[PDB]
């Protein structure tokens, strides 16, 4: 058999009674701590409170479906937006998807990545709501119809993605493969160009146990504008001195100036080659990330049916940890 | 029964509020906020949020 | 030690106030509704005002779902010796074996009997609930037919 | 596959505390159905470094009920369908409702049992989240690091948030955190600068291109495909007939570089031994109180 | 929900996927999905 | 609660529901040492005239 | 689930030499339920590296049984880590209780069941403890570095090894590593009060050769030295990456090995009980 | 530890957890904790 998940929480994101059972359920880490951690991560040159501000702007509340994450990004099919926003009984609501996407939109600004705010439950299949609060109930391990539903016109359930967001990898890459079983991953997409930028989540299955190249070779148009586009607004220096070139030839000379160990202090140390590494403003890693993905489980087939949306098949629940995706 | 709320006094300060435009000069606000602050209950604790 | 008084819901006064009926596919249930007909009567008032025809109307009532839980645990030195997988063929485990089963009877006791008193709160629960209050109530009654 | 310890009985009051710590983690060395509380005990004092690569060479495992007479363990690596089990969270700061568990030795000011009857010490490492630890560890080691050159010794920014509540960050000298971490943060500190001057070494004009336009073409460049500008790795000079006193084969000392970096990121945990799967309970479990949990 | 007992016998022996035009709607199923079991109603209980 | 007419703005289907509406409203003040907004989801009965 | 192998028709002077082959892993590239022997089956030996990376893109597989008709599996890691099953060594150091395994491609070849029959070969991956896959990698991937019992590269693929490694390490230059960077000469005269300080410093350290031939300035204040500090980041990034390092260049530890009775250390060409992970 | 064999009921029920001052110690577990379940006894095999 499987193990479930309880969760007590407010119905602001995920609606367990708008939607049927069966689609992922994410976790929302506590926003003070992202908000403290800006103060010190957002690079040099931007704002250091914009995140505050976007936070503020939405005012506890810690799940989301993906159903509804999805929607508050760049690609999305305007049918799921408006099946969200007409179909959610809640007030306010599509005022809050905007200010969502505003709060994203700066998390990727100011360089605390999304993937580090959203940690990945199961699918949800239960509920009991009061007025606005609500305790779903996800599986965490297992496959997903081990479980028993109180719907009673269909006790089990399947897995379902909206067909909108689903990448296929390998018909994709064309590997000539034959489908057996396949992972299945949900990546994240980053782009980072200051006051121009956005956010794009996919939904990819393959049977490939690394994605690394993969998505490196996928993402390829990313990675390049974001590799050149990232370093701005950091004030870079002059053209870099000569004495930056690191001496080389001067490993293996048997004749050269050296020093005694231990006296590096006033006594004759001067005449050694100074060389000074000055790195500022160059592109770090932060600086060129821009895809980061984690697996979600096992799945022997994908069947599209209805707005649209995507039938799993006898997935089993196996969540790992998360990955980077920037060289 | 007794009442269980107490029917004395207990003003209300606006300093705990949103949606107003501080004025222009930073001294007179902070004026304002460290002179209405004077052993007055409830309006500021400063921790964020 | 101390004994349980048990309460039976149906020897109370209260259950007058509900008709209880056991139904035991109510899981399988959607919306369920319950109808309504009723017929006022008229008086020939004479004179020039149009003289009113025998009114009808039909009005039905939607149902309203609700639960009730209770949880007990047990613990996992008792389960080896509730079912044995942990008993030895000795004579002191005989002795924790009674121990074990008498803790859970007694607590099993307690919670099945729990939803007695659980239903003797709903009812007041519901009932409190759309009772107005006699202040508002009794003068209301008193200009019926008039609020035109 | 539940083992148990032989228990030299030590005296009352102190059996009282033994019975507190029902719910921490022991490192066991193999998997027998009988064990001694003499094998499995640590110098409540001892090198954090080592420690956590001993870690790797053991099996951990639970303390579940114990008696006068003897305490029942059951391991963690080892198991079948991953059963539940309850764990006493005792790290610095709470953990939340589905995430990960991580086991590092008690870093900052330390705890110890100290079985003054039975005359032996016990070790309980702690329990963190998974990202707070791989930055709590940096916290650390950065903080030993600035102090280690003499400049501000406190920038006030020595702190961490989880869940709201902000916390301090111990005095790096409570028990011996001047001693007990040098090992960590030189072995750290040393491998960076080695991988920085070998690559360096190899590319020696990368610190002299154009500071935005010739880098990030650089990088973009080698990550695509096969360019590379030609041996972007000039050829090093060649080296002395390695019985002169100064030969320096770079490629050796590459070599001896990966291998290093490699061992060192192993032994460093940051690969999840549980996941809190709570369940009937406050979503949010604070430090010394229980946390059901399942193994991964 | 589906038939519970046929009336009459089919005779044609045919690939039907590949017939999919002439249906209005066409669920094709592997093998005893789990979906077709459960049974909920609607209920009218008393009338006053 | 005087100065909002968003409540209303409802519709009254008739003064029996006004009427029924009193004496099983929900507080909209907390049960702590003072009388903060309360977090809408507890909620409990209370009648105001 | 249990990966099933058909078996063509074979001759009895080979049936018997597969017998043997118990407890060895193979690697197969999609999880049907069924698959022939053709199928999975891997060329002669040749350019370890190319195979080392072979074995990423793949999932690997235990066999069970050997019917004269049927040979079953196992999918070594898909859903389970609990799965215990019993794997045979084949690899030169005798691993003992207590560490993890990794799958490494064999050396100097030699290990191939040549089936003259069926007119195919098998080479079954050795399974060496991970202290020592590493070093073996460590070491294949710097004489691969060095063109710009063992094989030669061939400079296709050698490539892409290099590009990989040389990734991995640029991204560790930060503008708080060089402040790190600043302290070499403090490193070093730290590296003599005591004897655990020196005993860390390695003895073709590469950078003793260094701290005693460059001096280096103080480093400039970087842009905002108030509102945040870069030497964190930079570690941070730094136990990101190297946790990260020896997988990316070999293979992930497949198994630790689990015995409950048996002797600690088996010797090699001997069955012992495991676990996966 | 605890009891065997109750001597005398108690007739009239109350919140205990109101009069702890009452009692000299007090020990209040949610529901079959695992104490309880424990015959752990030592002693003396022979004298001589």
């Amino acid at each position: 058999r499987a193990r479930l998940i309880r969760q007590v929480t407010l119905a602001d994101f995920c609606e367990p009674q708008a939607e049927r059972p069966g689609l992922v359920v994410l976790a929302l880490r506590h926003p003070a701590d992202l908000a403290g951690a800006a103060y010190a991560a957002t690079p040099p040159g931007k704002n250091h409170r914009d995140l505050e501000e976007a936070w503020l702007a939405l005012d506890r509340a810690s799940v989301v479906s993906l159903n509804f994450l999805v929607a508050a990004a760049e690609n999305a099919d305007d049918a799921l937006r408006a099946h969200v926003t007409t179909n959610y009984r809640d007030r306010r609501t599509a005022a809050r998807l905007e200010r969502f996407a505003t709060v994203l939109r700066a998390m990727i600004r100011s360089h605390v990545f999304p993937h580090r705010a959203l940690h990945v439950l199961g699918g949800l299949l239960g509920h009991v709501t009061q007025d606005r609060l609500a305790s779903v109930t996800c599986v965490a391990r297992g496959d997903q119809e081990a479980a028993r539903t109180n719907d009673m016109a269909a006790r089990r359930s399947q897995v379902h993605v909206p067909a909108c967001a689903l990448m296929d990898v390998d018909r994709e890459l064309r590997l000539g493969g034959d489908d057996g079983l396949r992972f299945a991953y949900l990546v994240f997409v980053y782009t980072q160009r200051h006051r121009r930028e956005a956010l794009r989540v996919h939904v990819a299955v393959s049977r490939l146990p690394e994605l690394g190249d993969a998505l490196s070779f996928l993402l390829a148009g990313t990675r390049v504008d974001n590799a050149i586009h990232g370093t701005d607004e950091a004030d870079a220096p002059a053209a870099p001195a000569a004495a930056a070139a690191f001496p080389a030839y001067l490993f293996n000379d048997p004749r050269s100036a050296r020093c005694p160990t231990g006296r590096l202090n006033t006594p004759a140390a001067e005449a050694l080659p100074v060389w000074a590494p000055d790195m500022r403003g160059r592109a770090t890693r932060n600086s060129c990330m821009y895809a980061a993905y984690v697996r979600l489980g096992t799945v022997e087939r994908v069947v599209r049916r209805a707005l649209p949306l995507a039938h799993m098949e006898r997935f089993t629940w196996d969540v790992g940890a998360w990955e980077e995706c920037f060289f | 029964r007794a009442p269980v709320t107490d029917m004395g006094n207990l003003p209300q300060n606006l300093f705990a509020t949103r949606g107003a435009p501080p004025m222009l000069d930073a001294d007179a606000d902070d004026y304002l906020r460290r002179t209405v602050n004077a052993g007055n209950r409830l309006a500021p604790v400063p921790v964020f949020g | 030690c101390s004994t349980l008084s048990l309460v039976r819901f149906l020897e109370l006064g209260l259950s007058v106030a509900c008709v209880c009926t056991k139904f035991p596919e109510l899981s399988y249930v959607a919306e369920g509704t319950i109808q309504f007909e009723v017929q006022q009567p008229m008086i020939a008032r004479d004179g020039p005002h149009p003289a009113d025809q025998p009114v009808h109307n039909y009005m039905i009532k939607r149902l309203d779902r609700r639960s009730l839980n209770a949880a007990f645990s047990i613990a996992v030195e008792a389960l080896g010796l509730i079912s044995g997988e942990n008993l030895d063929g000795t004579h002191i485990s005989s002795a924790m074996r009674l121990r074990a089963i008498q803790q859970l009877a007694r607590n099993v006791q307690a919670v099945l009997d729990s939803f007695e008193r659980g239903t003797a709160d709903q009812m007041l629960r519901v009932l409190m609930e759309k009772a107005p209050p006699l202040s508002l109530l009794a003068p209301f009654t008193l200009y019926e037919g008039r609020l035109a | 596959m539940e083992v148990d310890i032989a228990l030299p009985t030590l005296s009352p009051g102190d059996l009282s505390a033994l019975q507190r710590c029902e719910g921490r983690v022991v490192f066991l060395e193999t998997l027998r159905r009988h064990a001694t509380l003499r094998e499995v005990a640590l110098p409540c004092g001892g090198d954090v470094l080592a420690a956590m690569a001993a870690y790797r060479r053991r099996f951990a495992a639970v303390i579940t009920r114990v008696t006068p007479h003897r305490m029942l363990a059951t391991p963690l690596g080892v198991g079948g369908r991953g059963q539940s089990l309850v764990l006493q969270n005792t790290g610095p700061f709470d953990l939340t409702n589905g995430d990960h568990v991580c086991l590092v030795p008690p870093l900052l000011g330390d705890e110890c049992l100290r079985l003054t009857s039975a005359n032996l010490e016990l070790r309980f490492p702690m329990t963190l989240p998974l990202a707070q630890a791989r930055e709590l560890t940096a916290r650390v080691v950065a903080r030993a690091a600035e102090t280690l050159r003499g400049g501000a010794p406190a920038r006030g920014a020595d702190v961490v948030f989880s869940n709201g509540r902000r916390y301090q960050l111990p005095p790096p000298h409570r028990d011996n955190a001047e001693a007990a971490t040098r090992s960590l943060v030189l072995n750290m500190i040393f491998l960076l600068n080695e991988g920085a001057v070998i690559l360096l070494s190899l590319i020696p004009n990368l610190l002299t291109l154009g500071a935005q336009d010739g880098y990030a073409n650089a990088v973009i460049q080698l990550g695509s495909a096969t360019r590379e500008l030609g041996q972007l790795v000039r050829q090093p000079p060649p080296p002395l007939p390695q019985d002169h006193a100064r030969r320096f084969c770079v490629f050796e000392a590459l070599e001896a570089w990966i291998a290093s970096a490699s061992r060192l990121g192993d032994t460093l945990g940051t690969r999840p031994v549980a996941r809190v799967c709570i369940f009937d309970g406050p979503p949010t479990v604070p430090p010394g109180e229980k946390a059901a949990v399942v193994e991964v | 929900r589906p038939a519970i007992l046929p009336s009459g016998q089919i005779l044609s022996n045919i690939e039907v996927h590949s017939h999919r035009a002439l249906f209005d709607i066409f669920k094709r199923f592997r093998s005893d999905d789990n979906n077709l079991y459960g049974a909920e109603f609607d209920a009218l209980l008393g009338t006053y | 609660k005087f100065f909002t007419p968003a409540e209303a703005v409802a519709k009254s289907r008739g003064l029996a529901r006004l009427i029924a509406d009193t004496g099983a409203a929900a507080s909209p003040t907390s049960n702590g040492e003072y009388q903060f907004k309360r977090p809408v989801g507890a909620g409990e009965l209370v009648e105001d005239p």
